[PDB]
Formats: C-alpha cells, structure tokens, sequence
C-alpha cells in the first residue's frame, strides 16, 4: 500500500470510530410510535413528522408523532417496526367512532411488519366518558348490543369508588380492546390497557413501566429463558 | 348525468385497446425463446462485505465511476464506500433519520437522499472547504419520497407518497414539471438510458411512462395484483421490468404496450423489494423478502441462481455501470458485493 | 474396596460420550447457524470449548490415576497436563459465574443496556488471563516421584505455609467467590420474577434457573471440600486405608464430570427456542 | 365531473396516440430484445465469467 | 475563504530555539493533514515533516529527524512547529501545506504564505531536466522530470506532482498524479509519462505562467522535490 492508501485507511478508521460512537449513543435510548385518531390528544398524552423527547429515571425516549402524511399508513409503517412499543390512543368518550377505532386497532395489531411489537393503549378522556354516561342522554347499548348482557368483573380499579355504571362502561370498552388483542398474536406481543384523563399527567411513568416489562420480556425470549 | 356516458366511453376505450393489444400478440416471449440455449446454472460468490452501518439499510446507488457507493440507513448516516478497498470516503449525517432513498449524481459532485420528511436534500461532495455541505433542500411534496434520480446533474426527478412525481430545477429549487395520474402512492422511479423518458410504479399495480420534457403521461401498464415496489428499464431502453408485492416480476414493453413475461415460482410467496438488470439485460435480479435475492433469466423466466447470506429483509439492489459488481443491501446493516 | 468397578467404568464412558456429543452439537449448531451468533451464545460457546477441553484432558488421565496409583507420563507431561486440566476447570467455573452475572444484568436492570459483543469479548479474555495467571503455581509446583514400584505426581513446597495459603486461595477463587456471585445473581432474579399465563411461565423459568445453581453446587461441593481438608487442614496424611480416600476422590471427580456433561444440556438444549433453532439449523 | 372529464380526455388522447403509432408486433419486439441480449452477452461480465486477472474485486 | 498565515520569524543564533505557528481558517482543519515544506533562497523546495488528521501518524525528514517537534491543535485550527538545535543549514523559507487523502482527493491543493527564518553565522532522487530556458508567449513549452525509481504503484496510481511558483508568491498545485488538473487551473496544462520519465506540457504561455516548475513524488516518504525549471520571458 502507498502513502495515499495508508492515509485513506487511517481516515476510514477514524470515520468508523466516529460511527461506532454515534451508534452506541443512539442505542442507549428507546423509541416509540404514536398512533391514534383525530381529537384523541396524542400530542398531550405526554406533557415533516413531529418528534418528542422526554427522560424518565435517566432513560430518555423519542415519540414519533406522524401527522404530515394522510390516512394512507399501510406502506410507510415498515420504518417503525424496530421500535420498543406503540402508543395507541383512543377517544373513548365519543361512541360513534369507537367501531372505527376498533377496526383501526385490529389492523395495526394484525399488521405483518408489526407482528413483534407490543402495543400500549391509552383510553383518553376518561372524565368526558364519566360525565357523558352519568348524564344518561347517550347509552352505550344503542351502539353495542353486547353491553346489556355484559356484567362487571367485580374488580374496582378506581380508589374513590364512583358510580359502578361508569366502572362497568370502562371495563367493557377496555374488554373489547383486550379481546381484540388476545384473539391472535401467538403471545409474541401483549397489550397494556390504560385509562388516562384529559388533564392527567401521570403518563410518562406508565410508559416507562410498560417499556421496562417489554424489554424484560424481550430479554427473557432472547436469553433462551423460555 | 354525464357520469354514465363517461364511464361507458372509458369502458369502450379499455375494451378496444385490449383488442388492439390482442391483435399484435401473434406470439409469446417464452415460446420465442424456447429455441435459445438456456443461461444455465450461475454461481456468484461474495467478494466484499461493507460493515459500518448500525441500522437497517433502506437504499443504495452505484456510482457512475463503478467504484463509489451511497448507502442510506435509519441510523441517520450516508456513507460512501470505496468498493475496491471498503474504505469510507465520506460519512454524511442527516437531519431526518427516516430516509428511504438515495441517489448519486452522474458527475459525482452531488448526492441526494430523502424519506419521511417530504424534503429531497442535495449534498455537494466536491467543494474546496473539504467537508460535505447541504446544497439545496427541495420542498414541495406533500408525501414521503420513494425514489430520486439525477438528470444531467441539473434536473432531479422525485416520486413521493402523494400519488405524484415531479421534475426539479436544482439551481432554483422550484418544480419545473409535475407528473400526475397515479391513484396510489408512487414507489419507484427509473430513467431510461436516453435520459428523456422515465417510468414510475405506484401502490396501484400500474406502471406509467412519462415524457419528462412535456410532463404528460404517455403510456400506462396494468396487470399486477398488488403494490408496485421497484421498476428498472432494460439496457436497450425500449423495455422495463417491474417488481410488485404479489411475489412476481413482470416484464413490460413500451412499444408493444403489453406484458411479455411473468417471473414467479410456486415456492415464492414473499414480497419483492428491489429489481435490477445486468449490463446486457440477459440477467434479471430481484430482492425478495425471504432474506435472499434470486437471479432470474430475462429470456427464459427461470432461476439461474440464488443470492443468500443476509439474515434480514433485503432492501436495495444495484448493478454497476461496468457490470462487474452487484451490491445488495439489507436490513441487517450489511452491504455485500457479489460478482 | 467395593464391587463398583464395571459400573463406575460404564458411568465414566457414558459421561464421556454424552458430554462430547452435546458439546460438539452445540458448537456445530452455533458455527453453522447465522441467526444464533449473539452475546448470550458467545458465553455458551466458551463453556462448550472449556467442557471439551475438560473431557479430552482430565477424564482419561484422572480415570487411569484413580484406577491405578501410577502416573504413566514423563516429567514434561506431569508439568503441563495438570495445568491444562485445572485451567480448563477454572475457566469453566468463571464462565458460569459470568453467565449468571450477565443474566442478572439482563433481568434486574434491563433499561441500562449492557452485554455488548465488546463487553463479552473483554470478559472472556479477562477470564482466560486470570485463570492462566493463577494456575502458574500449579504449573511450576508439580513434580513426579518414584516410590519403592510407584510413580505419582505430587506437589513439593518450600514450607508448610505456602501450600496452605495457595490452596486456600484456590478454594476461595474456585468455589467461594463464584458460588457467592451465582447465588446472589440467581436470588435477585428469583425475587424479581416470582415476587396469568405469563406469571406461570415466569415461575417455571425461575425454577429452571434455580435448579442450575443447585446442580452446580451439588456437583462441585465434594471435590472442593475434600481438597481443602486434604491440603490446608492436613487431613489424610497418614492413612492406612487408601482405598476409601481414592474412592471418595473418584466419586468427586465423577460428580464434576457429570456436571460438565450436563451443563451443555441444562443451559440451552432443553429450552424450546434453542431446540427448535437447532432443529431448523440441522434439519 | 371535471375529474371524470379530465380522465376521459387523458384516456382518449393517450390511447389514440398509442393506437395510431407503429405498434411493433410481439414477435418483432422479442426479436429486438433477443438481438440486444445476444449483442451485449459478450460484454456483460456477470453472464460470461471473467478471469480474476481482470476482476478488480479479487481477494 | 481558505487562509494560512504563519508566524515565528526573526533572527536566531545557532543552537537556539523558536516556535512556528501556521494558523488555518476557512476550512475543516480537523479533516486535513498538514505538511511543512522548506525552500532555501538558492536551492528550492524541501520537505520537513508531516502531521496526519487528528494527530495521527507523524513523519520527519532524515536531515531533521529528532531535532524538530510538530504539533497539531484541532480546536485552535493551528499548526505548531518546534525549532531546536538551530544551524546555518536551516536558513530558508518554511510553508505549511494543506493535505487530504481519499479516493479522489487533491493532497497539495493549498499552500500557506510562508515565514522567513534566518540564522546568523534510502531516498528517491529526482533531477530536473533544466534550470533556465527562455520562452516566448503564444507557443508551447514542455518541461520534463525524471525519477530514480518508477512511481507507478501496484494500484495503478502514479504519484508525480507539479508545482508552479510565481516570483514572490507561494507555489500552487497544477497537476496531481500527472494527469488530473487541480481546481482553478486553466485547461492549458497537461502531463504524461510512465515509469521514471515524465513530461509537463503547456499549450500556450501567458504572462501569468512565468515562474519555477517543480516535480515532486509522493510514492514513499520522505517526499522529495526536483531542482526546478525556470521559464524566462523573451
Ligand atoms: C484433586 O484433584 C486435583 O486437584 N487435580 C489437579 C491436578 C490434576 C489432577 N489429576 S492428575 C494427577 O493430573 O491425573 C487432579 C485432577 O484435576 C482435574 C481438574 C481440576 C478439577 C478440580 C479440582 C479442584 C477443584 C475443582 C475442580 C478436578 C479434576
Ligand atoms: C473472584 C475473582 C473474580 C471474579 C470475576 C470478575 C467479575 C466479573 C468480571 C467480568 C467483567 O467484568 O467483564
Ligand atoms: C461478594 C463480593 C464480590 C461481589 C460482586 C462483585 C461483582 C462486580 C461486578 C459489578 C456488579 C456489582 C453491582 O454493581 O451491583
């Protein structure tokens, strides 16, 4: 090798060192995918394509909020297939678009390139749902025939213990998503249902805990501990 | 209502053009090539492996000097490889890490890339400052870019996800021409060797030939079952083959306005990610989703060989202008040169 | 002694066959398959290589010495072969300890990402270096003596304190610290896991992880305890019935040998993912 | 509908230009493709193996 | 925008010391290797030392090895040269040269202004064909150089360089690897040759081509220069 070749190899070594350092720094973080319908408060879940960065317990995250592209999402979803988890937000107050949300969730859950990614659900606007069902003007049974015969699983999630009709309504809506998730998947990925208020700020901790379980499950599968 | 009349007229037009295509179909390519000696078994071996990427590689483009490369990955780095010595000539950081395309200018002075940011960035490689700078940020697309090509280093053809293509003026950055007519997301571009005609495939199973000088769609080909992923012209420039998501490649002819050959197998049920041609056009290469690339014969529609060695999805292919090397990117951050 | 000659020989040959077959299958599977080369398998390959070395070197010589109190090899072989024997044992034990630590990092602290290929390589080379540097006493304080008829390798020391201190160091580096590390890591994993189908499979994984520590402790306790008692406490100095002590040494060696045979099985061969990956790689 | 009108005009113009042009027969087009393949089959390295003395990627 | 300014001149007695500093601006200094080139008033250009990118490999000339110290400061974009064991031989003109090495780079495209250092009182040798030949503008003048060893490497690249020095100005790069014209040089110069024989060809001379031409090899260290051909207007 000549002097030019030796200097070029030295330059290539320096370039490779810089690339390795940058890749290490990039690998030290977690990336998620943000999805949901309109008026779902995706941008306020955590307080071309919008990106958000937050840090929890010396662990920083990146949420890739996509709003620039139109409803066509089947073709560019391949990019977000190595992410840690997917945050799926549903406006559970409005019962007209729940079927669309269920259909949208089912497609993402059964997506070919998304077969190994855990999905985190955020049923938003809990306060709006609570007041809407307390008013009694709009009844869930009008849209869902299964709501009448469904019964409360006699487990109380809220501490104050409000009207059990609200609790029965919340569990049924959560039960729909849970059943859709558990219909298929082979157990490679699991759902993490949640109930988030519009003014709720205790969301990063829930994301942080869910990501911890997902990475723990990923390590168990890869370390042959199964 | 004029809607019924227009739909009936369109149906009549489709029927008569189908009949016209049937009129010229006095033979079949597979029957014409039955008398030709087959290509036989081809055994190509990996010569170099270009390590250094730490994320999924989405695109690659051979240089016009047949030695330099450009590769793009979700890591956010654009790397130029001295293919003979595997040295990294340049490492270009990207503002947006979601890039799905890259292009190397014929003059070698410029390199382009783009993706889920709706901007086609231009980098000036040969400058007296010694580093790589940003020349032009081309904005105006309302969808994610799918493929970029350089047209005589002064015109840029871009196809985005908003069902349209465009022609750009690099010096000013304004679109000199916009190509419309696709209903699905456009996924690929290819410039003919005359640098005067080009075709694009979209998520509509339709391939359309466009006259870049006039900006009005000249030809349209249909017959695939699902989304189109990659298109490349034959070296003679009068024909082109396309790769779709329905596990088959079809060879189209511009003059005949017909399908000429179907490249598929009973054991192949995976999508197709990239298609390329040899120097002579005798060999057809396709990068499938079974982590391997098959080597089809453009005249016999058989598998002359298989390229394997990637432990993830094959993403990009390419044959150098000299025809002496083939680089096959994949999702395991590894570029392998086969010859 | 006891009427155990043929059954002991059959057990030794069975251990040889099973250990060799398991190690070669694991090594070939990892070397041939491309989707299995990972950090968690680098340590497995190191363990398999160490176990191959153990079964190739110390099995035949140790069996021959236990059967007949005669050393059939020259001075150079007496100086070198024990070195290889004990360094292979030590590197195997250190590999087990480092695997336990790696699993503890992967379980209890998943967010702080570690266990990279560079870190695994550094741990492997440090383990090899420390084993080789500690085993130089065994390399240099090995001599063969002729007894009037008899020829057995024995250690000659310039004093009654140097062998005792060296052998207590040997005990604390081969059993005490590795055992403490493994038990601490596995206790932490068991706590974090155990303390509804997911929980059931997680408890199954926890119990299968605990039984590995149990079998390691059971199969390496006797040799260490007997070596300590014989060396630093001066036990079995003037023995009339050498048959009993030689049978005890043979049993402890066989326990070590069975553990070396079982490790390539118990860590990965019975796991479903590894088993199906092996089947795909071969079939 | 303007989009229907535009589609109809595009179809009629495109298809009239395609029909009233020298549509090469499929046999002649295949002959041209075969001739090009045969002509460049002596210059394409991937089809005709080349000795390593000329191959620049030799190890 | 590319600027190179030196400092550390004056009068020094033999056996003393001095610190030279070449300040770089207008370009990515960290990505460019740097050289020091010495020119005696009556002898010509001579190589001194070389510093790689990011303080990598360091090379020194045989005649000055062990007596000089070359330092690099990437954050300050400045070169540092330490002068020790001064003698009368070191009285010359010192330049700092920009350099970069990749597949198609120009490794001697830029030269500094230079600084004056006066002191009070194997290798590859290239011989210049001539030292002075009169010229008339409008015609072609060919300059030839020879080398003691063939400069054609196994990779096909030959490492002959041509430098033109204006009277009273720093030298510039005309052709690198005997065939590629440097950026900004008008397409009137050409080069050719094989083995050890090389020629530099100028199509038509102008008033700006008066100077001294040097042939340089970059095959293996240390770097050497030719005696120099001077063209005189006539
Ligand atoms: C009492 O056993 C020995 O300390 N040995 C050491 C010297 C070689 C001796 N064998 S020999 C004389 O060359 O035939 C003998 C056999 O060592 C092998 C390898 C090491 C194993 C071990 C020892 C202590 C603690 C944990 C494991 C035992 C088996
Ligand atoms: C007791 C002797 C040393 C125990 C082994 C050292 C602890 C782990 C080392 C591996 C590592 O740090 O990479
Ligand atoms: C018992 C004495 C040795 C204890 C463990 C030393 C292992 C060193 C590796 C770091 C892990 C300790 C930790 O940070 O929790």
């Amino acid at each position: 090798l000549s002097a030019e070749d030796k200097a070029a190899v030295e330059r290539s070594k320096m370039i490779d060192r810089n690339l390795r350092e940058d890749g290490e720094k990039a690998r030290r973080t977690l990336r998620l995918l943000l999805l949901g319908a309109d008026n779902s408060g995706k941008s306020t879940i955590v307080k071309g394509i919008f990106e958000t960065k937050f840090q929890v317990d010396k662990v920083n995250f990146h949420m890739f909020d996509v709003g620039g592209q139109r409803d066509e999402r089947r073709k560019w979803i391949q990019c977000f297939n190595d992410v840690t988890a997917i945050i799926f937000v549903v406006d559970s107050s409005d019962y007209n678009r729940l079927q669309e949300a269920l259909n949208d969730f089912k497609s993402i859950w059964n997506n070919r390139w998304l077969r190994t990614i855990s999905v985190i659900l955020f049923l938003n606007k809990q306060d709006l749902l609570a007041e809407k069902v307390l008013a009694g003007k709009s009844k869930i049974e009008d849209y869902f025939p299964e709501f009448a015969r469904y019964t409360t699983p006699e487990d109380a999630t809220p501490e104050p213990g409000e009207d059990p009709r609200v609790t029965r309504a919340k569990y049924f809506i959560r039960k729909e998503f849970v059943d859709i998730s558990t219909a298929s998947g082979d157990g490679r990925h699991i759902c993490y249902p949640h109930f988030t208020c519009a003014v709720d700020t205790e969301n990063a901790r829930r994301i942080f805990n869910d990501c911890k379980d997902i990475i723990l499950q990923m390590n168990l599968r890869e370390y042959n501990l199964v | 209502s004029e809607l019924d009349q227009l739909r009936q007229e369109a149906e009549q037009l489709k029927n008569q053009i189908r009949d016209a295509r049937k009129a010229c179909a006095d033979a079949t390519l597979s029957q014409i090539t039955n008398n030709i000696d087959p290509v036989g078994r081809i055994q190509m071996r990996t010569r170099r492996t270009l390590r250094g990427h730490l994320a999924k590689i989405y695109a690659m483009h051979w240089g016009t000097d047949s030695r330099l490369l450009v590769s793009a990955s979700q890591d956010g780095k654009l790397i130029i490889w001295d293919s003979y010595t595997t040295n990294k000539v340049h490492a270009i950081p990207l503002r947006s890490s979601w890039v799905m395309t890259c292009a190397y200018a014929p003059s070698g002075n410029y390199v382009a890339c783009g993706g889920l940011d709706n901007i086609c960035s231009i980098y000036n490689l040969k400058t007296r400052e010694g580093n790589v700078r940003v020349s032009r940020e081309l904005a105006g697309h309302t969808g994610y870019l799918s493929c970029c090509r350089f047209l005589d280093d002064n015109q840029i053809v871009t196809s985005s996800g908003d069902t349209t293509c465009a022609l750009w003026d690099i010096e000013t950055g304004q679109q000199t021409t916009t190509f419309t007519g696709h209903t699905g997301d456009v996924m690929s571009l290819s410039l003919a060797p005359d640098t005067r005609l080009f075709v694009s495939g979209a998520c509509d199973a339709s391939a359309k030939l466009w006259d870049v000088r006039e900006g009005m769609c000249r030809q349209t080909f249909t017959g695939h079952e699902s989304d189109i992923n990659a298109i490349c012209f034959f070296p003679n420039g009068n024909a082109f083959a396309t790769g779709s998501d329905d596990a088959t490649c079809r060879l189209f002819d511009l003059r005949a306005d017909q399908e000429l050959m179907t490249y598929s197998h009973d054991n192949i049920i995976c999508g197709i990610t990239s298609v390329s041609f040899s120097k002579s056009g005798r060999l057809l290469l396709a990068g499938y989703d079974d982590f391997n690339c098959n080597v089809w014969d453009a005249l016999k529609a058989d598998r002359a060989g298989v390229l394997a060695g990637h432990d993830n999805r094959v993403s990009c292919l390419g044959v150098t202008d000299d025809g002496m090397a083939v680089a096959t990117g994949s999702w395991d951050s590894f570029l392998k040169i086969w010859n | 002694p006891k009427e155990y000659e043929w059954v002991l020989i059959a057990g030794y040959i069975i251990v040889f066959v099973v250990a060799l077959i398991g190690n070669v299958l694991v090594c070939v599977a990892v070397w041939k398959n491309h989707h299995m080369r990972t950090v968690t398998n680098y340590f497995i390959v190191n363990l398999s290589l160490a176990d191959v070395l153990v079964t190739i070197t110390c099995l035949p010589a140790t069996l021959v010495v236990d059967i007949t109190e005669t050393w059939f090899f020259g001075q150079s072989l007496c100086k070198v072969i024990p070195y290889l024997q004990t360094v292979s044992v030590s590197v195997s034990v250190l590999t087990l300890s480092c695997i336990a630590l790696d699993r503890w990092y992967a379980i209890c602290h998943p967010l702080m990402f570690k266990s990279t290929a560079k870190r695994a390589r550094n741990s492997i080379v440090i383990i090899w270096i420390v084993s080789c540097i500690i085993m130089i006493p065994q390399a240099i304080v090995m001599e063969c003596s002729t007894v009037f008829l008899f020829t057995v390798c024995d250690e000659r020391w310039g004093g009654e304190i140097y062998p005792k201190m060296y052998h207590i160091c040997f005990f604390l580096v081969t059993y005490m610290a590795p055992l403490c590390l493994m038990v601490l890591a596995y206790l932490q994993i068991f706590r974090k896991l155990w303390c509804i189908k997911q929980i059931r499979a997680r408890r199954k994984t926890a119990r299968m992880l605990m039984v590995v520590l149990l079998v390691f402790a059971i199969c390496y306790l006797p040799i260490s305890i007997l070596n300590v008692l014989k060396r630093v406490f001066g036990m079995f100095a003037h023995t009339e019935d050498r048959e009993t002590v030689y049978a005890w040494f043979t049993f402890s060696h066989w326990l070590v040998y069975a553990n070396s045979a079982a490790n390539p099985i118990i860590y990965n061969f019975l796991s479903g993912k590894f088993r199906e990956e092996f089947k795909a790689a071969f079939s | 509908n303007t989009a229907s009108i535009a589609q109809a005009r595009k179809l009629v113009e495109q298809l009239k230009m395609e029909a009233n042009i020298d549509r090469i027969k499929v046999s002649k087009a295949a002959a041209d493709l075969m001739a090009y393949c045969e002509a460049h089959a002596k210059e394409d390295p991937l089809l005709t193996p080349v000795p390593a003395s000329e191959n620049p990627f030799r190890e | 925008d590319v600027q190179l300014v030196e400092s550390g001149g004056g009068l020094v007695q033999p056996g003393g010391s001095r610190k030279l500093s070449c300040s770089a601006s207008g370009f990515a200094f960290s990505s460019f290797g740097m050289h020091w080139v010495r020119q005696a008033p009556e002898k010509g250009l001579e190589w001194v030392a070389y510093i790689s990118s990011g303080s990598g490999t360091i090379y020194y000339a045989d005649t000055v090895k062990g007596r000089f110290t070359i330092s690099r400061d990437d954050p300050k974009n400045t070169l540092f040269l330490q002068m020790t064991s001064l003698r009368s031989e070191d009285t010359a003109m010192y330049y700092c040269v920009r350099s970069i090495y990749y597949y198609g780079s120009s490794p001697f495209d830029f030269w500094g202004q230079g600084t004056t250092l006066t002191v009070s009182s194997s290798d590859i040798v290239m011989t210049q064909a001539t030292s002075s030949v009169p010229v008339t503008p409008g015609e072609s003048v060919s300059i030839s150089c020879r080398s003691s060893k063939s400069l054609l490497h196994s990779n096909g690249n030959t490492y002959l360089y041509w430098f033109l020095q204006r009277p009273g100005q720093s030298p510039q790069l005309l052709i690198y690897r005997m065939s590629n014209l440097a950026s900004g040089v008008p397409d009137r110069f050409s080069g050719s040759g094989s083995g050890t024989a090389f020629t530099l060809t100028i199509s038509r001379l102008e008033a700006e081509d008066v100077g001294v031409y040097y042939c340089m090899q970059h095959l293996e260290y240390p770097l050497t220069f030719g005696a120099g051909t001077k063209l005189e207007l006539k």
